[PDB]
């Protein structure tokens, strides 16, 4: 969390929290109330988000091991995305993106490596989400959890797509 | 490093006019456009891995004899390095944007980049180019987004430019 | 001098983000007395914890006769 | 970063494959003497550029040297008394 | 270590499950403390130099641990022990803020009896003496807030006994 | 400041400032508007700030070398005092404790000390100063204002 | 120039009547 | 001690006393007997040292905590000025400043600030407390002591 | 660090006596041994990722470990544990070749069950990933070669419980 | 370093000679004046402090250089410039003591210029604070000894310009 | 460590007060043997190699120890226990010289026995080898040094029971 | 041995071994029969290296401890050629010097000057076992085994 975070920086360097980040810790303090709301919103559109992300996510890339026609594979590729969901929540509690580092993205591409999933498949599954969530939730909601969605996908965007040294052309698989 | 509030403060006391009008003018001036620095910084961390890609793509377009053998950017070792060399420019503008000082820039950025690039032979021309068309592919995403008034955003890339590249004239 | 026989298991909080190699943190050593306070501090900031300390070293309560 | 005053930066890993190779010396107990006394030398040409201390006529090195093999300090203590040492 | 926010997220995701609608109100609980909460860390910053010279002029002067024969004779055993005062106020600063009592564990607790045992440290004074410090810090603060306070110097205390 | 600290902190590992660093950087330059009214308060009053304060300090702590009958130690305890006036209303217009800190609280003991000036006649000048500021201030413009005034007492307290 | 005493020249009548002294002392 | 200074000396090149070690060493021992006397001078007129001294030093600082009306402050203060004198003698004896290092010198500005001591009053303290004792001793007796009262002086800056 | 040749040096040189027949013939089979040991380093210096990612598949995936509240939790977690089969898995191949065990011990086994239960490690689920490697590898490279990477996979095992 | 003894060994064995006779007699000469060496090094040690404010008064102080974008502007750099004193004379009490320079010069001078250029330190006002040293040494100890002392004062200004 | 001087100014300064004339009797007493002391350290210095040599000669050579499977066995366990006696004379020598046992305690005896046990070194031969040597050293420097030589001699033997 | 340098070179970079060592390893177990055969040549021609290499050392050396007259030096001193040949066997079984460094080689001079043996003389009657031994094996066989002797003398001196 953001106190957390001061305490550690504070003790680092041996000495009291300066003024001015007791007041950076005051603000997050009276922020808590919206933090709070915004993070039942997301936990009470998980599914429906999951569910929609997952259906525009098949339109897209169906070779993929979550529509290898394989329940198992199906049912934990979605338990994934409501987990990184679930992440977002924490970190909108939490005021930073500790918690998301700390569980879902420290070592993330090493466990999808080992499992056997390819990354750009998690991260247009990701994208199909960051989609979903800017549909369901009001601008301001959007505006205020879209920024960890897209942290997540810096984490799994390079190398990858885009692409430009081609003539655009998408109809070249035969 | 400073930021932009911090050097104003310090230059009340060092230049002995304390808070007269200019300083307070300045200061609200400054104070006025700090949210759109905040959104221009979210915007950029949103979308770096993007906007290093595009850059890059670009850049080896314009400059076809970088990836061919005998180039720069030739085998995926140095593609790598251009990759991490634009993202670590794209984060220190960033940073000045926030800041809106560029004493990050000279601090950790600049200082000493011209003497490891002539040890290892690194291009300028190039170099220069790669930053501008990150600045170019940033403006286009904050038109994007909607903001209005975002000279400020070619503060930093043009200023590490004109630190880098050698004198012509 | 005095000396604290100290046993502590510290692990990496950042092997995975460094790649560094696999070290072993489970250890036991001599520690001077002068650095025993720096190097607790250390291995509490880093997580770890401190199993056992002894005086190896020193008599309690000496008013002189460190050096 | 160690620190505030120092920045963090990343390497990709074809950097450091194609890089030459440290070779890493690790101080065990149970290891045998040459191994030991591999990794001593080692030290040595760390902390003092080169292996000196024959050339200064290092006999206190003995006695450290004795402190690591028989495990009751480790290399850090072992190279915090040899920066200590008159040599 | 730990805060009341990231307590609460760990004990949540180890279920792997969202914040259940008590770990909710804890939450909303710790934001509400967190303005009192920052006044007593601003507090007792303001006031850490005396704080100590307090807690050792109420608790350890002029008692048999200052005499020749105590733990506290001697300039190097009695700053010594004004450092470690300090740390403890500092630490136990850290906690109240967190609203977590794990950076004591962590920072403060962790090998520190063994040390204390093996250097002769009379346990029985050092409680004497953070119970003093949890006084002063009472009497500076006031009482609701100095009680949120000696909740983490009674855990020192425990911890320490 | 925060916004360097939030720099330095992103910098450190890496990575580029993430949306809660964001959020209160942003929140702290919605609020800077605030802390240069009150700084400009501040500077506007420093002279009366200074006279009063300097008034009580010499009745509370007359055994000081100001009030000795040098009139050059007290026109330099009275610089002392304006400056340090003047270092707190910058540092309340940065809105943390690291200009004042770099300026005048690193070494403030050292150097005093080699002046041969007492620091505890300092920290009863900083509190003096402290009470006639908070007398034109309001509590809510005290809170932000307060705390670099006890940040320079402890950094002064031997 | 490698002489610098012309320039260490360093840096009379009080100005406070009874220096150093409390009010209303018994 | 010096002898333990000595020996420590030897041992950090893992070597037998040198003939410079061992040259120190006959020095110090056959100044014992005037080493003793001195400690003996310093024990015996401990009181009257440390009465002289309060005198003179109030004089010079009369705002101190001592003679501000406490008379709890007044004997902590005295005891303070006669552990010092014994803690010279201890360091007389062993012929090296390490008693007084490590009995009175380290952490000793820690100790007086958390006691809220100004420094410079009891630096004043030791200065008439060193011209007292120094005063009660031949010469080449006051040359040992006031080395010490110095460094006790110095510890204090 | 030891090997078979050394090993059995040693045997005869705490007796004072040259290589008895029975040393001679423990000599000649590592000798001929050799061969297959070579063999098997060499596969699986080429296949050490897809064995460590086949033994986690395995013996780790699906289980209470790798679900919330489990030890594999979370990918940092994940990526330690599988560092951790990587370097079991090497230093298994070093063990193999020299004919010994000892750098199994100096190496591996030196304070990982001291780590392991600071850590909270399940041990168990350690020794399962350990099993399952061994059997990984026999399916790798054959029979016998498969029982001598087995049989020091099983010291590894042994070691830790 | 090397002191008096050394420099005429080392001037002795370049000719791979014994000491010739003057230098037998600069080595007496030595001898003779190390009792008044020990007494300056006595005071200078006592007196420290005192006389390194007295040098910042008669040198530095009220001057441009402690004011706002002065060298000495900032607690800091004031602190930093009396640390540089105190360098300075403890140093000149080193070879004092020893009878010759090379102390100043292994551990001062080598580049000291170069440092000061570097971060805008000014060298003539620093000339000027250690002239200002060697007459306020001169004032404490004396005219013989502050003549002592000032060729060496002399040497760390020369070797500043 | 300490030495007698140290010994009695701590046992002094614990009760906070001056040298009572017992100690100082004492303080004497070690002042007028100082001579002897650097006399006996001296010759120590000057024969300590043939001191060894002739302890090794007289209490381990020709035994079990020094065969195969011994602990004496090999040229480095050798080399290891001729150093050992060499630490054990020249610490002996360094505790006469300061007329107490504490350096003993504090670098020769400070968990030598945990190490010997651990490492297999027969205690027994070790204590009997310390008996030779304080033989050897009477036998040298006379009966009063030797006997002197012998208590801390004993003090070593009876740390290593 | 060869085979635990081998992995220890691997080892200190935190990799498998490289197919170039991995040859060497296979071309060392091949040669396992002609070290085994060597190291029995070398065991059942023991005494007789040692009666003709002393009776030489003692030709060429004769004020030397072992011929002084005493039984047990002699009966020591060819105890100790018997080892040393023994040392010489294991390292040609292991393939590298390592058991010779590290049974009799590490701390050899230690024990030698405290037993006083004169190193000079040592080094003699090594260097009249190698020649001994030297002769009674192919020269394809020796290459190792004089390597091995010369080990024992560099160390020596
Ligand atoms: C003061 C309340 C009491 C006291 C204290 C005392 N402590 C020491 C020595 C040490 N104290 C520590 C403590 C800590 N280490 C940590 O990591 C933390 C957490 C922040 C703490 C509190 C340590 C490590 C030491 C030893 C190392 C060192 O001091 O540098 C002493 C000195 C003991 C001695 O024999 O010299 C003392 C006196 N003693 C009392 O009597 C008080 C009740
Ligand atoms: C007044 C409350 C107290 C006091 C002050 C006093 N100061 C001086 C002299 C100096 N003061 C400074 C101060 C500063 N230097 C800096 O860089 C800053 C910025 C943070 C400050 C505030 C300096 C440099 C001097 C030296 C003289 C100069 O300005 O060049 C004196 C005179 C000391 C002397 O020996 O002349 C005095 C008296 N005195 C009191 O009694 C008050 C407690
Ligand atoms: C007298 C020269 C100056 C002075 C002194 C003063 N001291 C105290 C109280 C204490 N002094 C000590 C001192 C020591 N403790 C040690 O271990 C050593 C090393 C041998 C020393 C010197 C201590 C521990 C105390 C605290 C009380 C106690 O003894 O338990 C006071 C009273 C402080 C109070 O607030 O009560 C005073 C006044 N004051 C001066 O002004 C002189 C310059
Ligand atoms: C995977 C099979 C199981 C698992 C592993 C796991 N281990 C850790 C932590 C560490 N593991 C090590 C390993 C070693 N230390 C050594 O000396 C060697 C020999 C070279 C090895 C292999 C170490 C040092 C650590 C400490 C952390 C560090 O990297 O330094 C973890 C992480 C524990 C945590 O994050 O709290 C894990 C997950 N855990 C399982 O559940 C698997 C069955
Ligand atoms: C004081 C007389 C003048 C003065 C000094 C000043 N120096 C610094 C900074 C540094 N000074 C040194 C000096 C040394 N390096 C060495 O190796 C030695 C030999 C022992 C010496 C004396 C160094 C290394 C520094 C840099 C490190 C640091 O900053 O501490 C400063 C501070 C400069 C700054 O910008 O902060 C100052 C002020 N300045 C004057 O104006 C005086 C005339
Ligand atoms: C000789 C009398 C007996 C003997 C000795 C022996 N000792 C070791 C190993 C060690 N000896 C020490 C002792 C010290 N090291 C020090 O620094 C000091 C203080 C100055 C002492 C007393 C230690 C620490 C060790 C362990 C480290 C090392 O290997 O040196 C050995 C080697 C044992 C081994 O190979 O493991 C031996 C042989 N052994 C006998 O049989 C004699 C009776
Ligand atoms: C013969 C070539 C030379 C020589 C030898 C000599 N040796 C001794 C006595 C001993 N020799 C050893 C040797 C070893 N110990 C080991 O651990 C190893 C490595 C495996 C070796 C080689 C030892 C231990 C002894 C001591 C007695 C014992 O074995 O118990 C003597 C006797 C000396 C004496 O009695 O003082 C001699 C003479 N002498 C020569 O002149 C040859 C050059
Ligand atoms: C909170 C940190 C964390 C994560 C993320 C995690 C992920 C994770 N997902 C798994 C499975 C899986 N995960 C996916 C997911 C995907 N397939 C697709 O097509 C999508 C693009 C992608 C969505 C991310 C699939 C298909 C499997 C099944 C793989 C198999 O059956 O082998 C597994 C292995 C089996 C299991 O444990 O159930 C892990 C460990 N574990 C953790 O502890
Ligand atoms: C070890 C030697 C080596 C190789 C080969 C290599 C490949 C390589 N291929 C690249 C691009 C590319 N490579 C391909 C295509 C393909 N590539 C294939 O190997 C397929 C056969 C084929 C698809 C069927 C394309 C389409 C691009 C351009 C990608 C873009 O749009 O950026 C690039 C990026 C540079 C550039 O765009 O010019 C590299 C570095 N790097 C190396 O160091």
């Amino acid at each position: 969390s953001i106190v957390k975070q001061m305490i550690l920086n504070a003790d680092e360097e041996v000495r009291y929290l300066t003024p001015g980040e007791i007041h950076a810790l005051q603000n997050f303090y009276r922020s808590g109330t919206e933090r709070i709301r915004l993070a039942k919103v997301l936990a009470q559109n998980e599914k429906k988000i999951v569910e929609r992300a997952t259906q525009k996510f098949w339109k897209i890339c169906p070779r993929t091991p979550s529509n290898s026609g394989n329940a198992r594979k199906t049912e934990a590729a979605m338990r994934d995305i409501g987990w990184y969901i679930r992440l977002v929540s924490y970190c909108l509690l939490a005021g930073n993106e500790k918690p998301l580092e700390e569980i879902g993205l420290i070592g993330m591409k090493e466990l999808y490596n080992s499992v056997g999933i390819p990354l750009e498949n998690v991260r247009q599954y990701m994208l199909c989400v960051k989609a979903e969530v800017s549909a369901m939730l009001t601008p301001e909601d959007a505006a205020e959890v879209i920024p960890y969605f897209d942290l997540i996908l810096q984490v799994i965007s390079s190398p990858g797509a885009p692409y430009f040294q081609n003539n655009g052309r998408t109809d070249w698989q035969r | 490093m400073q930021d932009k509030l911090t050097s104003v403060a310090k230059n009340c006391d060092l230049t002995g006019s304390s808070l007269n009008r200019e300083v307070v003018e300045t200061l609200k001036e400054f104070l006025a456009d700090g949210e759109k620095r905040v959104q221009v910084a979210g915007v950029i961390g949103s979308n770096a891995a993007e906007i290093v890609k595009t850059a890059v793509s670009l850049l080896f377009q314009e400059y076809p004899e970088l990836v061919s053998p005998g180039g720069n950017a030739y085998t995926t070792r140095r593609y790598n390095m251009y990759v991490r060399d634009m993202n670590y420019f794209l984060r220190y503008c960033s940073y000045a944007i926030v800041a809106g000082d560029a004493s990050v820039l000279d601090e950790r950025l600049l200082a000493g980049l011209r003497d490891t690039f002539n040890s290892l032979g690194i291009p300028l021309g190039p170099t220069a180019r790669s930053i501008q068309l990150m600045k170019n592919i940033v403006k286009e995403k904050l038109v994007t987004a909607g903001m209005t008034n975002i000279t400020f955003v070619d503060e930093p890339f043009d200023y590490v430019v004109r630190e880098i590249s050698e004198t012509e004239i | 001098m005095r000396m604290f026989k100290v046993t502590a298991c510290v692990p990496s909080q950042t092997r995975i983000r460094t790649q560094r190699e696999l070290q072993n943190t489970y250890f036991t050593k001599l520690v001077p007395y002068d650095n025993w306070f720096r190097e607790q501090q250390r291995i509490m900031k880093m997580g770890g914890k401190i199993v056992k300390v002894q005086l190896a070293t020193g008599k309690p309560g000496m008013n002189t006769g460190l050096l | 970063g160690v620190s505030n005053d120092q920045q963090g930066l990343q390497l990709p890993q074809s950097y450091s494959m194609s890089a030459e190779v440290r070779p890493k010396f690790v101080f065990k107990q149970a290891a045998t003497l040459t191994q030991k006394q591999e990794a001593i030398a080692a030290i040595y040409r760390h902390v003092f550029e080169r292996d000196v201390t024959d050339t200064y006529g290092f006999t206190q090195k003995a006695e450290l040297e004795s402190q690591l093999i028989g495990g009751n300090i480790s290399v850090k203590e072992f190279v915090r008394r040899l920066g200590k040492s008159r040599l | 270590m730990q805060d009341a926010i990231t307590a609460l997220i760990n004990s949540s995701d180890v279920q792997g499950r969202y914040l259940d609608p008590s770990s909710l109100d804890k939450l909303q609980n710790y934001f509400q403390s967190g303005d009192m909460r920052a006044k007593t860390a601003i507090a007792v910053s303001a006031n850490a130099k005396n704080i100590v010279t307090k807690t050792v002029a109420k608790s350890l002067l002029y008692t048999d641990i200052t005499a020749p024969g105590g733990n506290m004779y001697t300039c190097r055993r009695y700053a010594a022990c004004v450092r470690d005062l300090d740390y403890f106020l500092r630490y136990a600063t850290y906690a109240m803020l967190a609203g977590d009592t794990s950076i004591l564990d962590e920072r403060i607790l962790n090998g520190l009896r063994e040390t204390y045992n093996s250097l002769g440290v009379p346990i029985g004074a050092t409680i004497r003496s953070v119970q003093a410090m949890k006084e002063v810090v009472t009497s500076l603060v006031g009482a609701d807030a100095g009680r949120e306070m000696g909740v983490y110097f009674d855990h020192i205390a425990a911890g320490l006994s | 400041s925060i916004i360097t600290k939030a720099i330095a902190s992103a910098d450190r590992e890496a990575r580029y400032l993430s949306p809660g660093e964001l959020r209160t950087i942003r929140d702290f330059y919605n609020g800077g508007e605030n802390r240069l009214r009150i700084a400009t308060t501040l500077i506007e009053n420093r002279k009366e700030i200074v006279e009063r304060g300097s008034l009580k300090f010499w009745e509370c702590c007359p055994d000081t070398p100001s009030n000795s009958g040098n009139r050059t130690y007290r026109a330099s305890c009275l610089r002392d005092q304006d400056w340090y006036i003047r270092l707190i209303a910058y540092t309340v217009i940065v809105g943390d404790v690291e200009p004042l800190k770099d300026i005048g609280i690193v070494g403030v003991k050292e150097m005093y000390e080699s002046l041969e000036i007492p620091l505890r006649n300092w920290v009863e000048c900083i509190r003096c100063l402290k009470e006639v500021t908070l007398d034109l201030l309001s509590r809510e413009d005290a809170a932000e204002v307060t705390p670099y005034f006890d940040c320079l007492i402890q950094g002064m307290i031997p | 120039s490698p002489r610098h005493e012309n320039q260490l020249r360093r840096e009379t009548v009080p100005d406070k009547y009874n220096p150093r002294k409390a009010n209303w002392a018994a | 001690s010096i002898v333990t200074e000595l020996i420590l000396n030897a041992d950090s090149e893992s070597r037998y006393p040198a003939p410079k070690e061992i040259q120190v060493y006959q020095n110090f021992v056959k100044t014992g007997e005037q080493r003793i006397r001195i400690a003996k001078i310093l024990a015996e007129n401990e009181q009257r040292i440390v009465q002289n001294g309060s005198a003179r030093f109030w004089e010079r600082v009369p705002n101190t905590p001592s003679n501000s009306g406490n008379e709890r402050k007044t004997a902590s203060c005295q005891r303070d000025q006669g552990w010092y004198i014994r803690l010279i003698a201890y360091s007389v004896l062993a012929g090296s400043e390490k008693p007084l290092e490590e009995i009175g010198t380290i952490g000793i500005k820690e100790m007086y600030n958390n006691l809220e001591i100004p420094l410079r009053n009891i630096v004043e303290c030791m200065r008439c407390l060193k011209e007292e004792a120094l005063s009660l001793m031949s010469e080449e007796d006051a040359l040992e002591v006031s080395a010490y009262f110095d460094y006790v002086m110095r510890s204090l800056s």
